[PDB]
C-alpha cells in the first residue's frame, strides 16, 4: 500500500508537467525521427491530402483491320 | 455413257445447293468482333474505381 501510494504520487507529479516527459532526452527526439524516417521509407512518401487522378487510354486495342477484312 | 452424264449433272446441282447453306450463317464473325471490343473496353473502366479506392485507403 505504501509503495503503491508513493508511485501514485510520483505519477501525479509526472502529470504535473506542462507537456512531454520530464526528461526530454538528448537522443529520444533523434530516435523518434529515425523511426519516423524508416516508417516513411517503408510505407512510401505520402502527402497530407494529395489525390491524383489520371486516366489512361485503351491499351493494346485489338481490331479487325487486316487486308482480308 | 448416258448414265454417267446424269450422275455428273446431279453432282453439280448438289454442290451448288450445299454451298448455299454456309453463306447464311456468315453473321457470327461480326458478333465476335463486337463482343470482344466491348468487353475489352469495359475491363479497364472497372480498374479505375478499384485503383482510386485503394489509393484513398493507404493515406489514412
Amino acid at each position: 500500500q505504501k509503495l503503491f501510494v508513493d508511485k501514485i504520487r510520483e505519477y501525479r507529479t509526472k502529470r504535473q508537467t506542462s507537456g512531454g516527459p520530464v526528461d526530454a532526452g538528448p537522443e529520444y527526439q533523434q530516435d523518434l525521427d529515425r523511426e519516423l524516417f524508416k516508417l516513411k521509407q517503408m510505407y512510401g512518401k505520402a502527402d497530407m491530402n494529395t489525390f491524383p487522378n489520371f486516366t489512361f487510354e485503351d491499351p493494346k486495342f485489338e481490331a479487325v483491320e487486316k487486308p482480308q477484312s | 455413257v448416258k448414265q454417267a452424264s446424269i450422275k455428273q449433272i446431279q453432282d453439280a446441282i448438289d454442290l451448288e445447293k450445299s454451298q448455299q447453306a454456309l453463306v447464311q450463317k456468315r453473321h457470327y464473325l461480326f458478333d465476335v468482333q463486337r463482343n470482344n471490343i466491348a468487353m475489352a473496353l469495359e475491363v479497364t473502366y472497372r480498374e479505375r474505381l478499384h485503383r482510386v479506392y485503394k489509393e484513398i485507403k493507404n493515406r489514412l
